[PDB]
RNA sequence: UGCGAAAGCAGUUGAAGACAAGUGGCUUGUCGUUCGUUAAUGGCCU
């Protein structure tokens, strides 16, 4: 005996609850807790905005800055945090509590652009507003930095470090001209420049050995250990305005980098198999500061994209008595310290309906009754009709009904004679039962309506088929 | 349906049987009960025989024959015997 | 250094005799029920029914002492009837069987250990042309014996009487009648019942046989009821029988489904009806409460009669043909199945079930081959209709008049079947209908079965107008040569007053298997291929050259041809390239062939040979024109084009032989054909006959139909064998049996099928304290 | 605890008789050693083996019980063949033997002499200055059927004919438990409780050397010829000596050991080894009370020494009937297509136009039935 | 000694049996390991413990055929719709009935069953049956062996318990009867060597709800005989 | 039923014996008959 037989993209778009919380001015970026994730930083105008994973909103803000304020950065720790305004006072100041300054030291009186602390030491912090230099100042002694870096041509922007190589700072301005300086070194040279060719908009070191930058209408790679581009991509309206990237998380890609570029959609390339996107979603238009959390989210991530206009969208996935007990106490024990275990279980398997046992006991009239009712679904219909068509008699399972059980046969002939896949055996239905029964029809004069119906349709859809056969014809003679 | 069979002394059940599938409304017999017939609102007269020396020595009831020749219920049945009809 | 050697086993061969039986069924277990005494038509096995392996085989080539009885040329019909336990000479004294084929042969069998080598081959007086059987109990044992009208035999019961004569059983002649059409023994023996048709209607008699007890005889026109005595043959007609052991109760399961339950003394009547479709199995328990009942239906079951109800068994995968209960407190159910997939072989399925759980322990099979047609007297059971599966009541002298008088007027006798071998553990496919069969004929048993199709095989029991609702046949199934792809393709029927009923419509799939499992899981379907309504009959796969047997190039009767890779990129399979020559015309016989290291391609269409190359999918037309002939043209109607290596090859077409050498672009040599093959093929069946050698060439068979003195019951395998491309008449094996296929394994050897189907080859002081303590274990 | 009462082996190491209780009664089972189920019970809980021995010669235990009767009990014949009184129902404490004669010593203290060929007692006697008194064995000197030497607590020596104490040896300060001559000049002494065997010369009574186990020993297997000495200690463990007379030049210590422990992380404490020359075999109780065995030769294992075993810990009960998922192995697995792609064998308008004859077809037969 | 202290257990101890002549314990409860010990008054071990999940069994027992002796076959039940069956060998074969033939309606549990041998009276086929108990009136008599419903008995009003009483009629005759109670306490007496209808019926002298019935004295479960004349 | 192809091409479509029924006899229909031609409310569990 036996039983009887019955007959990538999916991840990131199972991101949802995208809600939107629109500021008062525009998104310059953003930042993430490197050692839990479990909060982020917007940095508004003259504010900075700190959000949980649970309440999705600000959990956190500090407001006493006086001007519009460019950088939010962590410490590797995760304790304390920087910020960078268009003052060139840049304030670093404990994060968990806002309401306390830690040190409010100027740079240079040029906007302080960006500014981000050493990837792995914790006291000093690297700073760049438009003064052509950029300053790794010492949190121990914030009154002059150590390095003095200097030898730009124009408008050090965007700075970064190599993860795992410390003395390699990766600085980039608005001349291509990718900066990588030791620190070292007297601070005035790089021991080599990549030749990025639009002002960079950004850039990261995904590995210790290949950094991506970003700048203008495509973004370029650059290895580091001995100065090579593989890659670029420029399939983008405006140039590419953020990058992210990430490691190690949960899908059928090992690890991710984004970039965001001012044209509604995001892409989410990957370094497996050298940066092509699964699939880019929009957003309400231009896109500038947009970025996923990092690896150790632990299964609710979210993704945040703050406009230009200033709009942040948020898209997150989320994964009797002691005496009675005492006489049911002995239900998790399952065989552990004991010489043999038995094991015959049956299988609850899926939920079969009442359609399938209809099959499996031979209730056909009720069985094409529960394929032809619009709460079941259509390729459901479909296929049902083609199993049964397969399986049993059809005039069996037509020998005693009447057109007031035969219409909605009819009524969803009428919508799926247009179907590819079963429109010749919706046919072959409606033609077995005007095959026999003809007598119904000239009793009753009522569903002929619906025959002569079925008629016009049908030699629309007889043209509509022979002009797409002859339109493959010409492709046919234009082979 | 279930037409059950007790024992008159002792009160207790002897047989059972749910054949009936909806509700028995009337059953007979005949003189020294070699047979009992039953029907009901599943429109079918049923037997249950009593006639061999295993069955009258065991006191045991088979479900002898069954027939549908009716269109929707029975409400009532009654037999009859005699030596010119039966 | 080659040599016929008949090796594997063959069909169980129960009582194969049209209602000569009330049993069907001696595969016995020892009274210590523990192992499992089943006779076949080439071995006897016994089988712990603890582990459901074979113990110990009694191989029937193995032993001249036994095959004496059974090895003769036209007279293999000597088939086995009745097996006891003891041995009957001496009283009760130890354990090693007895066996009686269908001669009367009085077999004394051992059963442990290793056999002594003198059987006590007795042989009782009359016992010349019958044996019905012998019915057992203590001392007496009482034989069934058959003399010759209306097409009724006569019995006789006959005592086997031994007492102090050592040397001579005679018979004591009890019991007389001249008319049987049905009959049934108890589950004990002590008891059995016919018929008589004796006119003044048909009657039925329940005989006792081991004492005066109870003997008496009425017609069975009482039991007739006025419905039956209205309405037709099919509901007056007897189909299935059943006695009690205690002689007080007789079912008789009629042919429309109902059973029937009649007493003895007072004659009364009781209707039982559940199935459907006829009845064929019907038995008591040893107590009498249950009636055990497998029909046409799929479904094991057994009725309670003191409530009139019934237990279910659902999906048996096959037809119920005879089935008792045989523990002798009860908890064992012997039965057959018979799963008619196939109407060509009468190919059975004996099976035990435990009443505990109802699950099967120890399904006993024989190979299930898939023929063309029907065999050697292979009759079809009694339906209520005339179906594709059987034959109705009526058409009993009709059907096998017409199946005896065509194998003798016809001449179309090939029946060959397709299988395939598998290269990781070498055993043999036989491709069911709808369905495989993985017989690994290293100890002649099955594997695993795995249905083929999405078709209505399994969950429904066809009934008398499902029946026609034939499933969709397989046609082959190509392995990748490095064992892990089954390439199927199936061709599928809709039931008939259709529109859509006129063509047999097309299918292939993909299956991968692991070295662990032993079913197939599904990879991808393409359903199909080459277009709509176009056969795709010839597909060839390709050695390790590509991509280590990943080429699989589909054709067409039309003559295109596609080609057909696996990937991993896209993990599926696709295709390569594309050809489709749509002649307006067809031509089913057509055959391909394709160098083993991957450089021509070869359609041997209806009457010509054109070559494609590997590398550019089409006719190499190079830039010389000095013998580069790529396009050949044969004799006549072609059916094998046939690559032994990359130098010479073999061509094969109705009439002769001829031998092709492309390096030195010539014709070598010919062979006769037509003075061998008559009409006996359909086109394309050459192809499936002969299978080529990695080395050492091909074997031609020798189809052959031996005359009288139209063809009688002798047959041949005269097969000669052929070494390195039509050279060396090294061999000619003579042998009296038929022959279907010969394959290549891969030791150089070749197996080939026999219809009675065994499979064979071609190839290269404290000492006694022990045994006392030893005595004293048990 | 052991479930075994007691255990001996049979002369050249073939056979174990072992008395267990089972239900408040003893039972005596034999067993060889490459089953048998001859379990001689006894009667009731007040009769319970105290010791027993092997005879060599119609195979035969003999079992003295603790009431003044020494049952003779044939192994063949399940049944006590023999059954030898006293004359007192005093508990015996040893018996031993040598060809015909037999000695039996009672808890009264007395000596009792048997003839197993004849069925009588020869001799009764009790003797003064020694009290405590649980084992001997008789010296053998080829036919010394004089001389025996009992043991408990202070060894002593006995002419059977002076009948008096001829030389007393330095006991233990427990009772003896284990007597076994070695030599025809030395034997071991072992009490109870103590690691501490000896070999005492039987002629000068000086302490040649004091074996040391590493526990308690609870019997001990010897060669022949006094080359090699098994004990089996009480933790389970055996301690096998090689060359125990040559000369740690004082109390020699333990050779070689070996514990059986399964592969589970279990020990199972062996017990009652025997060795000839070169082979040890080693007993064990498998289940609650089956003994099984093993064979290990004995030369070339090394000095600490595991025996793993097969053991039942964890085991997946699988029948032979039900694969992995339980499914009858005796029928046919179920066709299933689980989320195969489902393609044509084409690559979209001739997927359209491939049914087009096929449409046209069933929409002017549809027009046909209409008008018809 | 305390016969849990070798391999103790954690559940309760909802059954407990011996073998009828081998000196052998089963205990069985919530915790689904039925284990069997080998008992002495010493030192008491586990000879086989068999877990089997799923299934927190309720009551278990041994049983030997009285023909043959040779069966030893553990029935176990609990709280499910399935009992097992078990044929001891010293890696273990064990069955699974389930297969209710005539009556599926009455059982939401197998959780109270005896065995008990019975003879044929027209042969002499002594086999075994199980004895389930249901939720009406309805106590069902099965097979052993095979597992075939040999047939029921209802009696009025709830069962709360039942005993089996066997007694001698010849030199190698003897008959079963069945005792059932209500909660309300009167007692049907019913042979069922012959089909299972009431011979005897009275009532119990008192009781609002009775509990639980046995019999014993002669043989019953608990003391069962071996040979078909020590009955 | 035969060939062949997923196709058309050619034929059986008989006789005897026995029985049943309607009217010794006749008349209508069959055959678990020799021979010839290739021709029954009864549906799948835990």
């Amino acid at each position: 005996s036996t039983a009887r037989p019955r007959i990538e993209q999916r991840y990131w778009r199972q991101y949802t609850s995208a809600q939107l919380v629109k500021e008062h001015n525009s998104v310059t970026h953003i930042s993430f807790n490197p050692q839990h994730p479990h909060d982020f930083a917007v940095t508004s105008s003259t504010r900075v905005q700190i959000f949980s994973s649970r309440t999705r909103q600000v959990i956190k803000t500090f407001s006493r800055f006086k001007d519009v304020v460019y950088s939010a950065s962590f410490r590797s720790d995760g304790k304390l945090l920087c910020a960078g305004d268009a003052t060139g006072l840049v304030s670093v100041y404990d994060s968990y509590n806002p309401r306390t300054i830690l040190l409010s030291i100027n740079a240079s009186t040029h906007p302080t652009h960006v500014t981000k602390f050493h990837t792995q030491d914790n006291k000093i912090l690297a700073t760049a507003s438009d003064d052509r230099v950029t300053r790794l100042w010492d949190i121990s002694n914030a009154y002059e930095p150590q390095l003095e870096l200097t030898g730009a041509t124009d408008y050090v922007r965007t700075l970064s470090f190599i993860p795992a190589a410390p003395h390699l700072v990766a600085t980039g301005s608005y001349d291509g001209l990718i900066r990588l300086y030791d620190t070292r070194s007297s601070g005035s040279t790089p021991i080599y420049s990549l030749n990025h060719d639009q002002p960079v908009e950004n850039v990261i070191a995904v590995s210790p050995t290949q950094i991506v930058s970003c700048g203008g209408n495509n973004f370029k790679v650059w290895d580091l250990t001995s100065n090579k581009k593989l890659y670029e991509r420029g399939n983008f309206n405006k140039a590419v305005t953020c990058l992210d990237y990430v490691e190690n998380f949960d899908s059928p890609m090992q690890s991710a980098l984004i970039a965001s570029s001012l044209d509604g959609h995001v892409k989410v390339f990957d370094p497996l198999d050298n940066f092509q996107v699964k699939f880019g979603w929009k957003f309400s238009g231009p896109v500038l500061s947009c970025a996923v959390s990092p690896s150790t989210a632990q299964g609710n991530r979210h993704l945040v994209a703050g406009l230009s206009s200033g709009l942040l969208a948020i898209r997150t996935k989320k994964k009797k008595s002691n005496n009675f007990q005492r006489m049911m106490r002995g239900s998790e024990y399952q065989g552990d310290q004991e010489h043999i275990i038995h094991n015959d279980k049956v299988r609850s398997q899926r939920r079969m309906r009442a359609f399938e046992r209809n099959i499996n006991q031979f209730k056909w009239s009720e069985a094409l009754d529960n394929a032809f009712v619009p709460g079941m679904a259509k390729e459901l219909t479909l296929t049902v009709l083609q199993e049964l068509r397969k399986r049993g008699k059809v005039r069996v399972a037509l020998y005693g009904r009447d057109e007031s059980t035969l219409e909605p046969l009819l009524n969803w002939c009428l919508k799926g004679i247009e179907d590819v896949r079963s429109a010749s055996i919706v046919a072959d239905w409606v033609a077995v039962v005007l095959e026999l029964y003809g007598n119904t029809l000239e009793s009753s004069p009522v569903l002929q309506e619906l025959m002569i119906d079925l008629k016009t349709k049908v030699r629309h859809e007889i043209h509509k088929s022979k002009e797409a056969q002859r339109i493959e014809g010409m492709l046919q003679l234009l082979t | 349906g279930s037409i059950k069979f007790w024992d008159f002394q002792f009160a207790t059940l002897n047989q059972s049987f749910k054949a009936h599938d909806a509700d028995v409304l009337c059953l007979t017999t005949d003189t020294d009960n070699n047979y009992v017939f039953s029907a009901g609102v599943d429109r079918k007269i049923f037997q249950f025989s009593q006639n061999t020396n295993k069955s009258q020595k065991n006191n045991r009831w088979v479900n002898s024959s069954n027939r549908l020749l009716h269109g929707n219920d029975i409400r009532a049945i009654c037999a009859y015997q005699s030596k010119g009809a039966d | 250094q080659y040599k016929l050697s008949v090796v594997s086993g063959g069909k169980p061969a129960l009582n194969n005799l049209s209602s000569v039986t009330g049993n069907k069924n001696i595969a016995r277990l020892s009274q210590d029920q523990r192992n499992y005494i089943i006779p076949f038509n080439n071995q006897i096995k016994v089988y712990s029914v603890e582990t459901r392996q074979c113990v110990k085989t009694l191989k029937f080539a193995n032993n001249s002492l036994l095959s004496g009885i059974f090895l003769q040329e036209e007279e293999n019909n000597e088939s086995i009837v009745k097996i006891l336990l003891g041995d009957i000479t001496v009283p009760q004294q130890a354990h090693l069987i007895t066996v009686f084929t269908n001669n009367g042969h009085v077999i004394v069998l051992n059963y442990k250990g290793k056999l002594v080598e003198s059987p006590k081959h007795f042989k009782i007086s009359l016992a010349d042309e019958k044996l019905a059987n012998v019915f057992h109990s203590e001392g007496n044992y009482r034989i069934l014996t058959t003399f010759k009208h209306n097409s009724l035999q006569s019995y006789r019961l006959y005592a086997l009487t031994f007492d102090d004569a050592k040397k001579q059983f005679e018979v004591a002649h009890q019991a007389e009648w001249h008319n049987v059409i049905l009959s049934n023994i108890s589950s004990n023996g002590k008891l059995l019942a016919h018929m008589c048709k004796d006119v003044e209607h048909k009657s039925i008699s329940v005989v006792s046989l081991f004492d005066d007890s109870v003997n008496l005889s009425f017609p069975l026109g009482s039991i007739l009821s006025s419905q039956t005595q209205s309405l037709s043959y099919n509901t007056r007609y007897v189909s299935s029988m059943a006695i009690d052991n205690m002689g007080q109760q007789l079912a008789v399961g009629f042919a429309s489904g109902v059973i029937s339950i009649v007493s003895l003394a007072d004659l009364q009547i009781r209707l039982l009806k559940w199935h459907i479709d006829s009845v064929l199995s019907l038995s008591f328990s040893h107590d009498g409460s249950y009636l055990l009942s497998g029909g046409w239906e799929k479904v094991m079951s057994l009725w309670q009669l003191e409530t009139n109800s019934q237990q279910f068994l659902p999906r048996l995968n096959g037809i119920i043909i005879d089935c008792q209960v045989l523990g002798p407190q009860g908890n064992y159910y012997s039965l057959i199945l018979q799963m008619t997939e196939n109407n060509s072989n009468s190919d059975y399925q004996f099976l035990l079930l435990n009443a505990s759980d109802l699950t099967s322990k120890l399904s006993i099979n024989g190979p299930l081959p898939v023929f063309n047609s029907t065999i050697k007297h292979i009759q079809q059971p009694i339906s209520a209709m005339n179906t594709k599966n059987s034959n109705s009541i009526t058409s009993l002298n009709h059907s096998k008049k017409k199946q005896s008088r065509k194998l003798i007027k016809s001449r179309r006798q090939d029946f060959t079947t397709n299988v395939e071998i598998n290269p990781i553990n070498k055993n043999l496919y036989f491709p069911h209908i709808s369905a495989v069969q993985i017989f690994d004929f290293y100890k002649n048993e099955q594997v695993n079965y795995q249905y083929l199709t999405s078709g209505v095989n399994n969950s429904m029991g066809k009934v008398r107008f499902e029946l026609n609702l034939q499933d969709p046949i397989i046609t082959d199934l190509k392995f990748t040569k490095d064992g892990q792809w089954m390439i199927t393709y199936e061709i599928e029927y809709p039931p008939n007053d259709l529109l859509s009923s006129k063509d047999l419509t097309h299918i292939l799939k993909f299956w991968t298997k692991n070295d662990n499992e032993t079913n197939w899981n599904l990879k991808t379907k393409v359903i199909n291929p080459h277009g709509i309504s176009v056969p795709i009959t010839k597909i060839l796969p390709s050695p390790r050259s590509v991509n280590n047997s990943q080429g699989c190039l589909t054709a067409d009767n039309n003559g295109g041809l596609k080609f057909w890779s696996f990937d991993s990129h896209e993990s599926n399979w696709c295709l390569k390239k594309i050809s489709l020559p749509n002649f307006n015309h067809f031509s089913n016989s057509v055959s391909l062939a394709w160098s083993q290291d991957g450089s021509l391609i070869f359609h041997g269409f209806d009457d010509k040979l054109q070559i494609l190359d590997f590398d550019t999918f089409k006719k190499f037309e190079s830039l010389e024109n000095t013998k580069t002939v790529s396009e050949f043209t044969l004799d006549s109607e072609i059916q094998t084009v046939k690559l032994i290596n990359d130098t010479n090859l073999i061509v094969a077409t109705r009439t002769t032989l001829n031998a092709i050498n492309l390096l030195r672009g010539q014709v070598i040599n010919s062979f006769d054909l037509y003075p061998f093959v008559n009409g006996v093929y359909k086109n394309g069946h050459m192809d499936r006959l002969i299978t080529c050698d990695e080395r050492t060439g091909n074997i031609a068979l020798v189809i052959n139909q031996q005359l009288t003195d139209v063809p009688t019951i002798n047959y041949k395998s005269r097969i000669i064998i052929f070494d390195s491309d039509l050279s060396t008449k090294l061999g000619n094996f003579t042998h009296h049996e038929y022959i279907s296929w010969i394959g290549w394994n891969y030791d150089t050897d070749f197996i080939f099928l026999d219809i009675e189907s065994t499979l064979g080859v071609v190839g290269t002081n404290s000492d006694i304290f022990a045994e006392q303590l030893h005595k004293l274990s048990s | 605890d052991s479930p075994v009462l007691q255990s001996a082996y049979d002369p050249s190491g073939q056979y174990l008789c072992y008395v267990t209780v089972a239900l408040d009664k003893q039972r005596v089972g034999v067993q060889p050693t490459q089953w048998n189920e001859n379990f001689l019970y006894l009667e009731d809980s007040k009769l319970k083996v105290t010791c027993l021995k092997w005879v060599n010669d119609t195979v035969a235990i003999i079992l003295g019980m603790n009431n003044g009767e020494i049952w003779l009990y044939s192994v063949l014949a399940n049944e006590v063949t023999y059954k030898f009184t006293t004359g007192n129902s005093y508990e015996i404490k040893d018996i031993d033997l040598m060809g015909n004669q037999l000695w039996c010593i009672d808890s009264s203290d007395a000596f009792y002499q048997f003839d197993l060929l004849q069925f009588k007692l020869l001799q009764h006697f009790r003797i003064n200055n020694c009290v405590q008194l649980n084992k001997l064995t008789i010296v053998p000197a080829g036919d010394s059927v004089a001389q025996l030497l009992v043991a408990s607590h202070s060894i002593s020596l006995i002419d059977i004919e002076e009948k008096k104490v001829v030389m007393t040896f330095p006991g233990h300060v427990s009772p003896v438990s284990t007597l076994q001559v070695i030599t025809n000049e030395f034997f071991i002494s072992g009490a109870e409780g103590d690691r501490f065997l000896n070999v005492y010369d039987i002629h000068s009574g000086m302490t040649k050397c004091v074996l040391v186990a590493e526990s308690d020993i609870k019997e001990l297997s010897h060669s022949g010829q006094a080359d090699s000495i098994a004990v089996t200690t009480e933790d389970g463990s055996l301690e096998i000596f090689v060359d125990p007379l040559v000369s740690g030049n004082k109390s020699k210590k333990s050779s070689k050991k070996i514990q059986i422990v399964s592969k589970d992380g279990r020990k199972v404490p062996i017990y009652n080894a025997f060795i000839n020359k070169d082979l040890l075999n080693v007993s064990w109780l498998q289940n609650a009370t089956m003994p099984y065995f093993k064979n290990l030769q004995w030369r070339e294992i090394p000095n600490e020494y595991t025996v793993e075993i097969s053991l039942n810990w964890n085991n997946k009960n699988k029948s032979a009937d039900r694969d992995l998922h339980g499914k009858d192995l005796a029928s046919a697995t179920n066709y299933v297509e689980g989320n195969a792609r489902v393609t044509s064998g084409d690559n979209t308008l001739k997927r359209r136009s491939d049914l087009l004859p096929r449409l046209l077809a069933l929409d002017a037969r549809l027009d046909c039935t209409i008008n018809k | 000694k305390d016969a849990n202290a070798s391999h103790p257990s954690h559940s309760a101890i909802q059954s407990l049996s011996f073998h009828p002549s081998k000196p052998l314990l089963l205990t069985g409860g919530y915790d689904k390991t039925l284990r069997i010990y080998h008992i002495d008054g010493k030192t008491n071990h586990l000879v086989t413990s068999l877990h089997l999940v799923g299934s927190p069994i309720q009551t278990c027992t041994f049983y030997t055929s009285l023909s043959n002796q040779n069966q030893q076959n553990i029935f176990t039940a609990g709280r499910r719709r399935y009992m097992h069956s078990w044929d001891l060998s010293l890696t273990a074969k064990i069955e699974k009935f389930s297969r209710l033939y005539g009556h599926e309606s009455t059982q939401r549990s197998f959780e109270n069953f005896k065995v008990a041998h019975l003879q044929n009276s027209q042969t002499n086929s002594v086999h075994g049956i199980v004895l389930l108990q249901g939720n009406n009136g309805w106590i069902n008599i099965l097979h052993s062996t095979s597992g075939l419903w040999l047939m029921g008995c209802k009696i009025e009003g709830v069962i709360t318990d039942f005993c089996i009483d066997y007694q001698p009629i010849s030199r190698g005759k003897f008959r079963t009867i069945l005792i059932a109670v209500n909660a309300y306490g009167e007692v049907w007496e019913f042979d069922l060597n012959k089909n299972g209808h009431v011979i005897r019926r009275w009532k119990d002298q008192g009781g609002v709800g009775i509990t639980k019935i046995q019999v014993g004295g002669g043989t019953t479960t608990t003391c069962p005989a071996l040979q078909i004349s020590k009955i």
